């Protein structure tokens, strides 16, 4: 037992549903709203079966989707190991592994603070595995690497690490005695009772690890916040490319000739001798870490990539076939370019024949550019980090292009203009990256809140027997307080799903609604708007008729930005003001950067504002042809897979502002679509205790009143409202 | 960061001031005075009560 | 398309008879009444002596539509109430009123314990207009100045209550609250809406507490538990000379008229002229002036006598009820110790010294105005003579 | 800004009046008693007659002497205490006067408002429209809300003035578009575009030296990790490039929210130089649903 | 006694103000007007300017209508002299300055 939060109850629904799933031996879906404790219930059931000694084999890989998340995960297990450690008396170890790659890695002054991480990574392994590899010693080139030499001595030993670690547990470490990131988490990870990292490692079919051993049918893996799958399964395997990284692909090329060319007699019988070690040996030495960098197993949902490096025969001969690829591919793709035209056989078809090659070079090309650089290795990450955009991009289509597609939005089409050309590889079917996870392991267990439609949950085309919602026994309802606000027989312009500067009377409700709601709210208030189209248009307009200026006396106004340097600095500013002085106001997008996870709670954010329903652009071809391909395994679902990905980032928005209990917080969908729909793709848990009442069809004058009541009752609940269970669970 | 102009000064000045209120009575006169009708019942008055 | 379903709606709403039947309404009043909530809090100081600073908000939200469509009149009528309280059971003690308008925090009255003067004072706030812009750290570090001059021996707390707008805080209210601390002062905030977090910590740090106004009803409650002292103790406050012990006269012999009667023109007291009938004079100094304990001007004390100055403190002090006990049987000689009939409907209160049968017209005399037990005479004294 | 009306031709009489952010109410007159003699006396008296002000200008003192100057009917006790050698200078500021010097000593110094956040950001919307039309200042400080905002203008005025020009071609500068505020300017816009990066520079090290919880620091290196950016770079698909839309509407937006948001920062960095720490108590971490409110002090 | 020495105010000092205006006169006649007839020979709209009124020979008139006569500007009394420099502190402040 884990005394710590008040039995509503709820361990006793969690504990039924982890009992069928080591039975039934397959993928599970459970909701957990963040209105309800998902992490003390769950960690506080998790240690009990790390403990399971008759369990012969017992894993967990749990991720999130953020990086401050993986240190609340980490921080919310280390207390709930306190207690019963405490309480069990006689502590037996762990290990939780926060595996932070790129950004929380070096320890070296001169590496450390460049700002980007990928590329200073480079600098970073071609520093270790590719100077001090090649100038295996000496004296300035080889750096002072030195506790990765402390991980070859410590990894000649062993060691027993103590606990579960934060992320700056790990620096900290490294000052002292823990050994980097990536080093240390190798010889964690072979043996590690339990890592989190983000699933963007697992969901994605190209440098996927999948960190696990050969049994297929065995492990845990536990999911977090996994409700939007169907994009990350589809966004992770597709490739792009521009002129402006097409133009650098080939101005670094010319200078891997210059490097082969002042190679003499001497000097280049070394590099043939690898040549037939490669392809007798399979099991070669630099197949331990250079493999996650570069494109490790692109055919996730096949096998592994091994061959007898095809398509080479001598050194100078492998860079004629390779500039083939590059001095073909930009006539084709600049013609092509001219017109709009969607044909996945016109690429793959007019490749073959303008390239007469085989499929086999081809496939293993992207391996081969990255070995052809061990051999000399005296260059580093920062020239081949172009290369391998056109190595991926090859490896797209000798096996991947029988059932993809190709989209070319070249003049003015959601994409830059002729200045930057871009074209579009994308997928459909969103199974591709979550197969070989169910595959590899026992059973997956995702957690999501707002994954509350599971009609439409078969998109994936996946089993899932464990289905069961939570609805949260809660005395007192003053937790949150859904309003939808719809004109009605009044004025009925509230929505605008097609319409930009045409008419002034849904803009004025939206400024008029929000600007009572500012004088209102105890705190700060976090709305959000469709898209970044009408969300300018809507602030253009208030200037005029002198709505937004009167925002501008009571709250700081804050709007989200489009480069991702000035946003970090933009949500600093709120949580400052909002937390010391008075609470500010945010007005950004539901699909923007300040949605994917903020976790702010009362201090930062209380209030939730929806201006209509956050709907796609589905006009655009880049999304035409995601929902095209449903029609062949879903003819009548055309039309509601729109609702729930309209749905799913309006609740994701919402389930933020409340974590715990005592949060609090407040929501409100302005608009008059969510008639109906409120009782079908919606939270089960809003409709019998917030929904059943009347109050749907409330207009501006209406919305106020009814939020009176969330803002005045809230006082009631100060000295104790709903305790029980005494720490004993009621004795059940 | 764009550039505007046209007809964009400061005003600066000491003086006015001193007997404002006093005009504010005339003006009010133009409107109408608050009073009611001339009564007179010709007959017996009213004892308040 | 409206008929469709405005005709169907008006047969349902027609037939609203047939809600009566159930007992939806009837079950939930007698189980919302029972509902009898139990958090007694100790809330008692030894200090006799309290210093407060009322803050009163004159900003443009004073005008809302919450308890009564003018809420300017609200607050300044309920709170000449206060004040009349506050010197029932403090005379010894004084208020202060401070206003704040037009980003100015303007002193009205002084620190002076004269009960008509604060009372008159807020009738005049009426006509004054509502700008709007409150601050709250100027009408707070003007009132930190005057309260430094009173010595360290009281619990000098200051009470503040506004509108309760969102986040009062002009800029950066804790860096005062490290500055408020070393001063030993208290501060007391009062909400009437939307919750205030920087004011919370604030009433946390200095000592106090922090409660939002529901009805009307409420607001009253919350000013009785304000009447008793703030329940503390410190070690830096607990130093006090010389206590002012005046005595009542009636400045005759036998008729009023007759005699120059008190507070005229020639008479020393000059502060409160006027035509009165008695008053009080200081002991060590022979100054007669108006009976109100206030500090006099010729010493540098207040006022606190024994019959009816310091005793309204004491009187105070016993703040306890009673209990008591079910039964299924009917017994308790069921004949009270006061008004001798009962009322014969589930109500037996016991005592926990004399155990005596009270009936429910004694209960609320006791926690209201007796403060004690009728039958602490008959029994205690008993064995002691 | 200006007025209009109907001439002798037109049978309608209407009368505009311009503001200053482009919004024009008509007022068509309907006065049946006087209406051709009327229709130009509201023209007329508008132009022949308008307001005016007054600047105070005279040296102030800090000593304890100007709470009886500024006052002639106190002014008189003093004169029969102290002047009249009755008795001593030192007895007067003890009990006599002690009750109205401490309040009377905040108002000594009190600079309009303290607040910048709450108390005086309602306030500041009307006073910093520094526009021309009609407007006038007042008598009080009204040009001291820009010195709180634009420390710039502070350098300038007094290394400036009256040294190379004086307050007759100065202020007309830095208000060419103070309603604007990003306007272009030949008496210096280097220094007023270095002093707001230099706001926004020591503004950035502040967040970045506490860091508390930054969430946007990982979702860069989460979508460079893929080696993908095909949501990264169709940022803003407004579609109008060469219409000069996109980078209009946008970046009237974005570079108004530079000077909103750094404000606030900007006077709470004069006030007490970032040595809160922002409160910084371990109850922020701590999420449960619980109280520990069981000492009751004097019980 | 005890060491506080706190006292009051953390931000609220400076100067005050006295430096808003005072400059020397400068400016006398006035020559701005803008037009008063019609726009560009067009109707409904017409710009409508300020005038004061100033005593010119005990006679009220406005105060750009004298200045663009020369006849009428040194044949004043030497009192109303002293009211016409005053009154220029209105369009050469609301203009240029
Ligand atoms: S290995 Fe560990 S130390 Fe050496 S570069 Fe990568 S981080 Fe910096
Ligand atoms: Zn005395
Ligand atoms: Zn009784
Ligand atoms: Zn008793």
């Amino acid at each position: 037992y884990f005394p710590y939060d008040y039995i509503y109850p709820e361990q006793f629904s969690y504990m039924r549903e982890l009992k069928r799933t080591l039975d039934a031996k397959g993928h599970g879906v459970l909701e957990m709203p963040s209105g309800t404790g998902k992490t003390v219930s769950l960690l506080a059931l998790i240690m009990a079966y790390q403990r399971a000694y008759p369990l012969e084999v017992t894993k967990l890989i749990y991720c999130s989707r953020t990086v401050p998340e993986i240190e609340k995960v980490i921080e919310e297990l280390r207390k709930l190991l306190n207690f019963y450690e405490k309480q069990e008396g006689e502590k037996l170890p762990f290990l939780g592994l926060a595996l932070s790659s790129r950004k929380n890695l070096c320890i070296h002054p001169e590496v450390t603070p460049l700002r980007f991480g990928k590329d200073v990574d480079g600098k970073c392994h071609s520093l270790t595995a590719s100077y001090v590899r090649a100038q295996y010693q000496h004296d300035t080139s080889l750096p002072h690497c030195r506790f990765y030499e402390e991980f070859d001595a410590h990894g000649r030993e062993v060691p027993l690490p103590a606990g579960i670690y934060n992320l700056d547990d790990l620096k900290a470490l490294g000052r002292r005695q823990g050994w980097c990131p990536y080093f240390l988490a190798r010889y964690s990870i072979l043996h590690a009772n339990v890592v989190v990292y983000s699933y963007h490692y697992l969901l994605d079919p190209k440098i996927a690890d999948l960190v696990s051993k050969e049994l297929a049918r065995k492990a845990v893996v536990v999911f977090d916040e996994a409700h939007n799958i169907d994009n990350v399964c589809i966004d992770s395997m597709s490739v792009n490319l521009t002129r402006r990284t097409l133009d650098r692909c080939q101005g670094n090329l010319e200078t891997l000739q210059k490097t082969v060319l002042r190679i003499k007699e001497t000097d280049e019988q070394r590099l043939r001798d690898e040549y037939r070690r490669l392809v007798e040996g399979l099991r070669e030495a630099s197949a331990a870490r250079e493999t996650d960098a570069h494109l490790a197993n692109p055919v996730l949902p096949d096998e592994v990539l091994q061959e007898a490096v095809p398509g080479s025969i001598r050194t100078a001969e492998h860079f004629l076939g390779f500039l083939r690829r590059l001095l073909e591919y930009v006539k084709w793709r600049l013609r092509v370019q001219h017109v709009v035209q969607e044909s996945p056989p016109a690429f793959l078809s007019g490749l073959a024949q303008r390239v007469c090659i085989q499929r086999k070079p081809l496939r293993f090309c992207a391996e081969r550019l990255r070995s052809l650089l061990h051999t000399l290795e005296i260059t580093d990450l920062a020239d081949f980090s172009p290369l391998t955009l056109l190595a991926n991009f090859a490896t797209l289509v000798s096996t991947y292009a029988k059932g993809f597609t190709i989209i070319i939005e070249p003049f003015d089409d959601r994409t830059p203009t002729i200045a930057n050309p871009i074209l579009h590889f994308s997928c459909m079917d969103a199974s591709l990256a979550i197969k070989p996870v169910f595959e590899r392991f026992q059973s997956v267990i995702i957690t999501s809140g707002t994954l509350s439609p599971l009609d439409i949950y078969p998109k994936i085309l996946d089993f899932h027997p464990v289905t069961m919602a939570t609805f949260t026994m809660t005395l007192a309802r003053v937790c949150l307080c859904p309003m939808i606000i719809g004109r009605g027989n009044d004025q009925v312009a509230i929505s605008s799903k097609f319409e930009t500067r045409e008419d002034i009377a849904v803009i004025r409700n939206y400024g008029n609604l929000l600007l009572e709601m500012s004088a209102v709210v105890p705190d700060g208030i976090v709305a959000f708007f469709t898209s970044y189209q009408y969300m300018e248009s809507t602030v253009a307009s208030w200037y005029e008729q002198g709505i937004l200026e009167n925002i501008q006396r009571n709250k700081l106004l804050f709007i989200e930005t489009q480069d991702g340097a000035e946003t970090s600095v933009a949500l600093e500013k709120y949580q400052e003001a909002c937390e010391n002085g008075r609470g500010a106001i945010l007005l950004s997008v539901a699909r923007g950067k300040v949605s994917e996870g903020i976790d702010f709670v009362h201090h930062y954010g209380r209030a939730v504002i929806m201006f209509g329903v956050p709907y796609v652009y589905t006009q655009s071809r880049i999304l035409k042809a995601r929902l095209e391909y449903l029609r062949d395994q879903f003819q009548i679902r055309e039309n509601d897979f729109l609702t729930f990905d309209a749905m799913r980032h309006a609740a994701q928005c919402v389930g933020r502002a409340i974590r715990g209990k005592t949060d609090y917080g407040l929501m409100v969908f302005a608009d008059k679509r969510f008639a109906r729909g409120d009782k079908r793709g919606k939270l089960p848990r809003w409709i019998q205790e917030h929904l059943t009442d009347a109050n749907l069809n409330l207009t501006v004058d209406e919305g106020v009143q009814v939020a009176k009541y969330f803002l005045r009752q809230m006082a009631q609940p100060f000295h104790r409202e709903d305790q029980l269970g005494l720490s004993l669970l009621s004795l059940e | 960061s764009y550039e505007d102009l046209y007809t964009q000064n400061v005003v600066i000045n000491m003086d006015d001031q001193e007997d404002l209120h006093r005009a504010s009575l005339e003006g009010k006169s133009a409107k109408e005075r608050p009073i009611w009708l001339r009564e007179s019942t010709v007959q017996g008055a009213y004892g308040s009560e | 398309r409206w008929e469709g379903g405005y005709e169907r709606t008006w047969e349902i709403l027609k037939e609203d008879e047939s809600g009566s039947l159930k007992a939806t309404i009837e079950d939930i009043l007698f189980k919302a009444k029972r509902k009898r909530v139990f958090e007694h809090h100790g809330q008692v100081r030894l200090g006799m002596m309290r210093h407060l600073y009322v803050v009163v908000d004159g900003s443009r939200t004073m005008e809302d539509q919450d308890l009564k469509p003018n809420r300017l009149t609200c607050t300044l009528k309920l709170l000449e109430y206060f004040v009349e309280e506050y010197f029932d059971q403090n005379p010894i003690s004084q208020i202060g009123i401070i206003v704040t308008k037009s980003k100015r925090a303007e002193k009205l009255t002084e620190l002076s314990g004269n009960p008509r003067k604060h009372i008159t004072s807020l009738k005049k706030a009426v006509d004054m207009t509502c700008h709007g812009e409150p601050s709250l750290y100027n009408s707070l570090s003007i009132a930190m100045q005057t309260l430094k001059h009173m010595p360290g021996h009281t619990s000098r707390e200051v009470l503040i209550i506004f509108s309760s707008l969102t986040t009062c805080d002009p800029s950066n209210i804790y860096d005062l609250i490290k500055t408020l601390k070393a001063a030993k002062i208290r501060v007391s905030v009062i909400g009437l809406s939307a919750e205030v977090r920087v004011c919370t910590v604030l009433a946390r740090e200095t000592g106090g507490t922090y409660h939002v106004i529901l009805d009307e009803s409420h607001y009253k409650e919350l000013l009785t538990h304000h009447v008793s002292p703030p329940p503390a103790s410190s070690s830096s406050e607990c130093s006090l000379i010389r206590m002012g012990f005046p005595q009542h006269t009636i400045a005759s012999l036998s008729d009023q008229d007759a005699k120059p009667s008190f507070s005229m023109a020639h008479l020393d007291g000059n502060t409160e002229p006027g035509l009165t009938l008695g008053g009080y004079f200081c002991p060590q100094c022979r100054a007669k002036y108006c009976e109100l304990p206030v500090e006099c001007k010729i010493c540098g004390l207040t006022l606190v006598s024994a019959p009816h100055l310091a005793r309204s403190y004491h009187h105070l002090f016993p703040l306890d009820a009673f209990q008591e006990i079910p039964l299924e049987e009917y017994n308790g000689e069921r004949f009270c110790y006061g008004c001798q009939g009962e009322l014969k409907d589930q109500h037996v209160y016991v005592c926990a010294v004399c155990q005596n049968v009270f009936c429910v017209d004694c209960d609320v005399f006791v926690h209201d105005s007796l403060h004690c037990c009728p039958g602490c005479i008959h029994k205690i004294p008993a064995p002691s003579g | 800004k200006c007025q209009k009306i109907s001439p002798e031709g037109k049978a309608k009489i209407q009368l505009q009046l311009v503001l200053h952010a482009g919004d024009t109410t008509n007022f068509h007159f309907s006065n049946e008693s006087t209406a051709v003699k009327e229709r130009d006396a509201v023209k007329d008296l508008l132009q022949q007659l308008l307001p005016k002000f007054k600047r105070k200008a005279n040296k102030e003192l800090e000593e304890k002497n100007r709470m009886l100057q500024e006052d002639p009917v106190l002014f008189q006790l003093y004169k029969d205490l102290v002047v009249s050698q009755v008795i001593s200078a030192e007895e007067f500021w003890a009990n006599r006067l002690n009750v109205n010097a401490t309040d009377s000593s905040s108002t000594s110094n009190h600079k309009q408002d303290v607040g910048i956040s709450a108390a005086f950001l309602a306030d500041v919307r009307p006073q910093t429209d520094g526009c021309n039309g009609l407007r006038y200042n007042l008598t009080s400080d009204i040009i001291e809300s820009i010195f709180r905002t634009y420390p710039a203008v502070k350098m300038k005025y007094a290394e400036n003035v009256p040294h190379n020009m004086t307050e007759k071609e100065f202020w007309t500068r830095f208000f060419q578009s103070h309603y604007f505020h990003r306007d272009r300017l030949n008496t210096g816009s280097k220094d007023l575009f270095a002093e707001c990066a230099k706001i926004d520079e020591k503004g950035l090290k502040t967040m970045v030296s506490l860091g508390v919880k930054n969430p946007l620091l990982d979702l860069t290196a989460l979508e460079d990790k893929p080696l993908d950016e095909g949501y990264g770079i169709s940022s803003v698909p407004s579609a109008s490039n060469s219409k000069s839309i996109k980078e209009n509407s946008n970046a009237a937006i974005i570079k108004r929210f530079n000077h909103h948001s750094a404000m606030v920062l900007a006077a709470g960095l004069r006030k007490q130089e970032a040595q809160n720490e922002q409160t910084s108590e371990p109850s922020n971490m701590d999420g449960n649903s619980g109280d520990a409110d069981c000492f009751q002090p004097a019980v | 006694a005890a060491p506080v020495t706190a006292a009051n105010g953390s931000d609220s000092e400076s100067e005050t103000s006295e430096s808003d205006d005072d400059s020397p006169p400068r400016p006398a006649a006035v020559a701005v007007h803008k037009r008063e007839e019609d726009e560009e020979e067009d109707d409904e709209f017409e710009e409508v300017a300020d005038d004061p009124i100033v005593m010119v020979a005990g006679r009220p008139f406005s105060y750009s209508e004298v200045s663009q006569r020369p006849e009428l500007v040194a044949q004043m009394t030497p009192e109303e002299k002293e009211a016409y420099i005053a009154m220029g502190q209105r369009m050469f402040e609301d203009l240029f300055e």
